């Protein structure tokens, strides 16, 4: 161990997370999770995308639709009733939209 | 399941296929209406 | 499309709205396809229309 | 076909290639093959860069 | 500026002290500490693998 | 709780609607969808937005 | 036979139906189609194909 | 490993996932299987497998 700096394990500095392409998961090795076509892309979670196509990207960044609507119900329970920024009480520096910067 | 092949100047894939039963019911209750089930065992939904 | 959960067809009825059409990218329809027609008739042939 | 389709990556050169998986049930048998993985498109994704 | 040369567009983005999250309920939302499907029988009664 | 909150069956969270008409006007543009919301649902204006 | 197997009245033997909806992506092209079928009649996919 | 919470031994069915090992670092198995061979057998011989 030859590092003094910031330990992101212990003090939580994380500043990684903008290096996540895709999440895939399933049970029993087929049982895809969570399945029944809940997502536009129903077989993974997209976080974000390089090449546009149909443009599943928001918030003017490469961030998918879908992976943001998660994160917001995830945080703030904002999704399915149009998406505004949370009440401040909500917004700490571990939440998500306080650090997200398109 | 280790499978021993010969080697290839180029990067491959192993196509396998677990042969199971893919079916699916259609049910037709009423105009304009279609209901499916669908089932393929074993592998249900993935594999965990 | 085929197997592709990003571009799965639809098919319902307008009053079910519940698609019909469930594919699983693990599924592999146009290989499917081939073998069966090997099997029904002689894959020799030529028939312009399907091409 | 009635079949699942799976794919692990055979690296060059490569000769052993173990493959761990567990089925609850009984299927009706196995099929393979090998194919190059520049002629193989990865699907599920509307569209493949490489 | 009419100097301008033809460029292209670049998007990408930045979420540090933060981490991602993927609740393990039937709408994502937090409805309790104890999701719902925390307490599905499909869970609760056979054991299961995860990949 | 674990019913009469989220449903069983498949179904998508956000749906995506495509002009079915169109008109680029000089200075307007006009299109008109068929924002269609299937049985045993509730669409929340508040959702839904032009991309 | 000359009953109880084709119809008198008047009835297309194939019809065909226009994209109430089409979008034209970067990389993928999609339409929607208002399959409908009239009363006392059957469709069977297999003679169905996209033109 | 015995008698350690830190690294208790799981032995439970996959159905059940209930452990049925419940140790507690009072207890003492080491000790305790000693004594047992020398009541049960001549601790004065050899047996290379269990050393």
């Amino acid at each position: 161990f030859t590092y003094s700096g910031t330990i992101p394990y212990l003090d939580g500095t994380f500043y990684l997370s903008h290096t996540f392409r895709k999440v895939a998961i399933q049970f029993d090795s087929s049982v895809t999770w969570p399945g029944n076509d809940r997502l536009l892309t129903p077989n993974e979670f997209e976080i974000k995308i390089s090449v546009d196509g149909e443009g599943y990207n928001v918030a003017q960044s490469n961030m998918t639709k879908d992976w943001f609507l998660v994160q917001m119900l995830a945080n703030y329970n904002i999704g399915y009733q149009g998406y505004h920024l949370p009440p401040d009480y909500k917004d700490r520096t571990f939440s998500f939209l306080h650090n997200f910067i398109p | 399941m280790t499978f021993e092949m010969d080697p290839i100047n180029e990067p491959t894939l192993l196509y396998v296929l677990f042969e199971v039963f893919d079916v699916a019911r259609v049910h037709q209750p009423h105009r304009g209406v279609i209901e499916v089930v669908y089932l393929r065992t074993p592998f249900s939904a993935g594999n965990a | 499309y085929y197997n592709s959960g990003g571009n799965l067809g639809v098919l319902a009825g307008q009053s079910s709205q519940l698609n019909a059409v469930v594919d699983l990218q693990d599924r592999n329809t146009e290989l499917s396809y081939q073998m069966l027609l090997a099997n029904t008739t002689d894959r020799s042939r030529y028939f312009s229309m399907w091409n | 076909l009635s079949a699942a389709n799976m794919l692990y990556p055979i690296p060059p050169n490569a000769t052993q290639l173990p493959i761990p998986s567990r089925n609850w049930a009984a299927f009706r048998g196995w099929s393979l093959t090998r194919l190059k993985q520049r002629e193989t498109p990865a699907l599920g994704s509307p569209f493949d860069p490489y | 500026d009419p100097r301008h040369a033809l460029r292209d567009p670049e998007r990408k983005f930045l979420c540090d002290r933060t981490l991602w999250r993927i609740p393990f309920s039937s709408n994502f939302m937090s409805m309790g500490s104890l999701t719902d499907l925390g307490q599905n029988l499909l869970y609760a009664n056979a054991a299961h693998a995860l990949d | 709780p674990t019913h009469d909150v989220t449903t069983e069956r498949s179904q998508r969270l956000q749906l995506r609607f495509v002009p079915v008409d169109r008109e680029d006007t000089q200075y307007s543009y006009k299109t008109r969808f068929q924002l269609a919301v299937g049985d045993n649902r509730v669409l929340d204006m508040a959702s839904t937005y032009f991309d």
